[PDB]
RNA sequence: AGAAAUAGCUACCACUUCUACGGAGGGCAGCAGGCGCGCAAAUUGCCCAAUGUCGAAAAAAUACGAUGAGGCAGCGAAAAGAAAUAGAGCCGACCGUGUGGUUGUUUUCAAUGGGGGAUACUCAAACCCAUUCAAUAUCGAGUAACAAUUGGA
RNA sequence: GAUCUGGUUGAUUCUGCCAGUAGUCAUAUGCUUGUUUCAAGGACUUAGCCAUGC
């Protein structure tokens, strides 16, 4: 029958200049939507609604859906630039775009070499 | 009547603490004496080896005998007299075993017309001795 | 010597929940006590929700971006309390720390003028080496050469960009206080009168501006001008007036109500 | 283990296991409104009691005393929004001769059958478990919802629902792929 | 600065490990795990994302602080909160009572979750919830073998 | 919820204790267990003895 949309809204919204970015609480109206609406789609609307240069200025996590509807809440933050989101974005958040630092060992074996190292000098 | 003083706690105090002695019920509970003469040291249940198997009989009005087993403890080498519930149910206790008892109720005084016998079988051979009865088990 | 602070025993006006971490962080020493303030990470995490985490303070405070007294403070941990003006110099914004009329810490916000004042409480005043009359004052500061008038209870109004004294005010029945513990902290009101009780603790008998009536210890009252008019520094919402619990639950209500 | 969570219990079991009067009296009661277990009467009986017992204590304190003007009007405030006192009634003594079927009264289970979305009792139980119902516009699965006096009226069908303006069920697409 | 500190030192007493027999060590009532004891009690897991402490430290790069404190998941009817195991009718056979509930025999007719799968959400990474069986476009009870027990008369 | 019942006599009215009855973030054992949320978990006896890693 009739198509799926999706609809983006911010409730409060606060701009913060000490960190080079603004704050939001992002309601996400999807009825008649199949599943769950990933979260590039939101990505894709909120540049829309304050156009932005490059869309990896937005952030946009701990999204929960209401009980039984259409609808699901999350938040959002938007950056000036990107030089700016990579500075003060968290490793794991830009990994989820796929951008962030490689790996690190398993710890275990960081705090067995250090322990051995310990029976020797220079 | 008694003493109304509205200065005298003290005497009424004492009263009470003297004559709390003598109900047996309140002094079992802060005398220590029934904790020692019981083979259990006051716990639920106890853990034991079977050394015989007796049958002792029933008290004048009925007649019977009651197919009990003679239990050594294990935490305090104690010896009691256990009696083995529902039809046949010694067949499945045999000799040098190792069984779980429990209390018959009453909280030590004997029950029924089983004369001085106040503990009952449960476990034999850690599986059940009601499960094995109902046939949802086997012995090991 | 200890160094963490469990969250069920921290004070109750930071409002943390009891169900996010275990911990809080513990002041560090200085201008004012554990018990009577609440530290920079508080105020920048939790009152302003300018940063999220814990991590995030850190990067703004580390920076020297915050200033409590007209000085940069790096340190999430420090100890600010009553009357003590914040100022973000990026946001531009300022605020002073008071108490509001339910005895809980208030922010605010104040004027560029207002910004470069602040009020302070004389507790002890002593001789130095030579003879140097300084006066030690309820946040810390020592001040070298106060009015020869100054004494214990008074209250000094002081510039904080440029160090000097700008007027002392006095004790007596006219000025008006305002109360700074013992659960009616928060209230505004004259002096009525002060009782003695030598080798005790005062008792300091004050009127509300409805008329009612209400007393604490004299330990209490933080004097803030001869007049209500004549405050140098603004005031929260309620000036300090209390009014009845049915009255309040009532009001409250009703305004839920043409509000939708 | 360093937990700081809370929980309660909101039941109780009876004395008196075995009393023929009891038995009946609680039979009729689960039959007529089609309840699942004993538990759900005994979970009325003591917010029941709670009320009582707090009403009790109020009407004992003298008139205008603090304490008594404004948990006396919260409770009422209550009492009434909820349904289980009619508007007239207004004096705190109406409050001690509420009784059990006032309360199952305002059940969401109850209210759907009254408005004629259901044939029975039972009926409409089985619809609220199965995401038919919604109050609000907010879909409600939960029986013992108790439905306040401010939304009869927009009680109805949920979009969802088959019923409503949703898809066909599991029948009629289980039927179209056969 | 602060200890009469146990993942600081010294000795004696009880058990105890390696050795080339000259000697040298050990302290789980910290975390996980084993033996014994008993009626009686969980994995030799992942992580610094949150909460904090310490520090010569904000984050970013030609350049990633530690942390079994802490948190997360495995086992777990201690206990606590919600809650399925069916709803409407059809046609005979009826049961009582005076024509209105009812008790099986045939038989349709919808609805829904145990079950399984993602455009995917969560997550520090995985899991559980919460959404959804087309949005051109997505699996499924009928002797509902998807079968309620434990105690009694 | 401010509640009681069976046993002394050929019957009756008592004192009085045995037995019944409801709970317990109170422990253990038995039988039986589809879903989900929140959760305590080697105190009890032996502050007994401890391989290995952190
Ligand atoms: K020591
Ligand atoms: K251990
Ligand atoms: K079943
Ligand atoms: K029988
Ligand atoms: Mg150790
Ligand atoms: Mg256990
Ligand atoms: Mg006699
Ligand atoms: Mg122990
Ligand atoms: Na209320
Ligand atoms: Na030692
Ligand atoms: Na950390
Ligand atoms: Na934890």
């Amino acid at each position: 029958k009739k198509k799926a949309e999706v609809t983006v809204r911010t409730s409060q919204f606060k701009v913060n200049k000490l960190l080079n970015r603004k704050q939001f609480v992002v309601e996400v109206n999807h009825p008649g939507w199949c599943g769950t609406v990933p979260a590039k789609l939101i990505r894709n609307r909120l540049a829309s609604l304050y156009k932005v240069a490059d869309e990896n200025q937005i952030s946009v996590f701990g999204f929960k859906t209401k009980f039984g509807g259409g609808k699901t809440t999350g938040f959002g933050l938007i950056y000036d630039d990107l030089a700016a989101m990579k500075r003060i974005e968290p490793n794991y958040r830009k990994a989820r775009l796929g951008m962030g630092k490689k790996k690190l060992p398993a710890r275990k074996s960081v705090k067995e070499r250090r322990n051995r190292n310990k029976k020797i000098r220079g | 009547t008694k003493t109304n003083g509205q200065h005298a706690a003290r005497k009424l105090v004492r009263l009470r603490r003297k004559n709390r002695w003598a109900d047996k019920g309140w002094k079992k509970s802060h005398t220590f004496v029934a904790q020692k003469a019981n083979p259990f040291g006051g716990s639920s249940h106890a853990k034991g080896i079977v050394l015989e198997k007796i049958g002792v009989g029933a008290k004048q009005p009925n007649s019977a005998i009651r197919k009990c087993v003679r239990v050594q403890l294990i935490k305090n080498d104690k010896k009691i007299i256990a009696f083995v519930p529902n039809d046949g149910c010694l067949h499945f206790i045999e000799e040098n075993d190792e069984v779980l008892v429990s209390g018959f109720g009453r909280s030590g005084h004997a029950v029924g017309d089983i004369p001085g016998v106040r503990f009952k079988i449960v476990k034999v051979s850690s599986v059940g001795l009601y499960a094995l009865y109902r046939q949802k088990k086997e012995k090991p | 010597a200890k160094k963490h602070l469990k969250r069920l025993y921290a004070p109750k006006d930071w409002m943390l929940s009891k169900l996010t971490g275990v911990f809080a962080p513990r002041p560090r020493a200085g201008p004012h006590k554990l018990r009577e303030c609440l530290s920079l990470l508080i105020i920048i995490r939790n009152r302003l929700k300018y940063a999220l985490n814990a991590l995030e303070a850190q990067m703004i405070l580390r920076q020297g971006l915050v200033c409590v007294d007209g000085k940069p403070r790096k340190d999430g941990k420090y100890p600010a309390g009553f009357m003590d003006v914040v100022e973000i110099p990026k946001t531009g914004d300022r605020f002073r720390i008071l108490y509001d009329v339910k005895g809980r810490f208030a922010l605010v916000r104040v004027s560029e003028a207002e910004s470069s004042i602040k009020m302070m409480k004389v507790v002890n005043v002593y001789t130095g080496t030579g003879r140097i009359p300084v006066a030690v004052t309820h946040d810390g500061h020592r001040i070298r050469y106060p009015d020869p008038r100054t004494s214990r209870g008074d209250t000094l109004v002081y510039d904080v960009k440029e160090k000097k004294v700008l007027d002392l005010i006095k004790i007596g029945n006219g000025k008006v206080v305002m109360v700074t513990g013992g659960a009616n902290r928060g209230r505004i009101g004259e002096i009525v009168s002060i009782e003695r009780h030598p080798g005790a603790f005062d008792i300091a008998r004050l009127k509300d501006a409805s008329g009612h009536e209400f007393a604490t210890r004299a330990t209490n009252i933080f004097v803030i001008g001869k007049d209500m008019s004549s405050v140098p520094v603004t005031l929260p919402k309620q000036q300090g007036l209390r009014i009845n619990v049915i009255q309040e639950r009532e009001e409250k209500l009703i305004a839920a109500e043409t509000r939708r | 283990m360093r937990n700081y969570n809370n929980f309660n219990r909101v039941w109780k079991a009876p004395r008196r296991p075995f009393e023929k009067e009891r038995l009946d009296r609680e039979m009729k009661l689960c039959g007529q409104y089609g309840l699942r277990c004993k538990r759900e009467i005994w979970r009325v009986n003591m917010t029941l009691s709670k009320m009582r017992r707090t009403a009790r204590l109020l009407l004992t304190l003298p008139e205008n005393h603090p304490r008594r003007l404004l948990e006396g009007s919260a409770i009422m405030r209550r009492c009434h929004g909820y349904g289980f006192l009619d508007e007239d009634k207004d004096k705190l003594d109406y409050v001690l001769s509420l009784t059990v079927p006032d309360i199952l009264e305002r059940r969401l289970q109850t209210v759907v059958f009254k408005h004629g979305l259901a044939k029975s009792v039972h009926h409409s139980r089985v619809l609220i478990q199965q995401r038919h119902i919604a109050v609000a516009k907010q879909i409600v699965t939960i029986p013992s919802f108790i439905v306040r006096v401010s939304s009869e009226h927009h009680i109805a069908f949920a979009d969802a629902s088959p019923f409503g303006n949703g898809r066909p069920g599991r029948v009629k697409r289980v039927k179209r792929n056969a």
